[PDB]
């Protein structure tokens, strides 16, 4: 079912990648970046999810060194990851006002705090939350800047995928 | 505790 | 979606929970057995968007108490978001008896290699919340080890990052 794990087969392309980086958290391994058009974008994966396997092994405990090791040395034309999709994620619609604004400030691309009486106050915002994706499109890796400019030149409807930090 |  | 409970307050004017400041919103931390709170479904977890129509962003957790023991009248509104951050997962317990994790004040501290948590990818720094159906919130850790130790062979555990 949804909450259950799903099966990746990957391939290392030309340069010999799969165009992922992952993360040891919590005696876990995410995934912290998926690089464009890469085999690893191109089974869905994403920021946050939980790689549970790699080739049959057991992720648990495995610092990050030790999976950047393991993914640099695996046999290039078959890599099985077991993947549990993003767990804690969080989808909020908000709507902006007169303004332009639904009621936010963040910095480092993580929620710092909630403006009052706006739309994100509303609909139940949280702080020290990773912004991942807004109107569908992933936000991780960009500029505080860049993040800014997807809210100001959204349309009315701002929707945003969170995450815990 | 122990391990369970 | 956010769901609305109406809770009528007991006799000494209390309803039987505990709410935290946890990332500018408002959480549920202990619900009382067979109290007001309970009545509604309320839970360890749920996050409180409104009460009485008054956004909960930012309170902090006094804020919180005060609003609850000010409220007029017998009966107070909430919105509820449910358990926004639970994770499920279900382990089997191996031929000779463990799932394989170690825990303390409630909250997993260590995996065991080659085992059934590691198998199934459970977490560290996480609250225990429920284990086989049964509310674990509350109890203390022999109470925990206790439930574990009797566990048939399947222990589907629910678990929370330990804010």
């Amino acid at each position: 079912g949804a909450m259950d794990p799903r099966e990746v087969i990957l391939c290392k392309d030309q340069d010999g990648k799969i165009g992922l980086r992952l993360k040891s958290i919590d005696n876990g391994i995410f995934v912290q970046l998926v690089q464009a058009n890469s085999p690893a974008s191109l089974v869905g994966l994403r920021f946050g999810d939980q790689v549970l396997q790699i080739n049959g092994e057991n992720c648990a405990g495995w610092s990050s060194d030790k999976a950047h090791k393991v993914l640099k040395q695996a046999f290039g034309e078959k890599i099985t990851m077991t993947i549990r999709d993003r767990p804690f994620e969080r989808t909020i619609t908000m709507h902006k006002d007169s303004t332009g604004h639904v009621g936010f400030i963040f910095k480092n691309g993580k929620i710092t705090s909630i403006v009052k009486d706006s739309s994100a106050a509303r609909n139940g915002l949280l702080t020290e939350h990773n912004i991942c994706e807004i109107n569908g499109q992933n936000v991780i890796g960009l500029k505080d800047s860049q993040i800014a400019d997807i809210l100001s030149t959204s349309g009315t409807v701002v929707t945003i995928t969170i995450m815990p930090a | 505790d122990s391990v369970f």
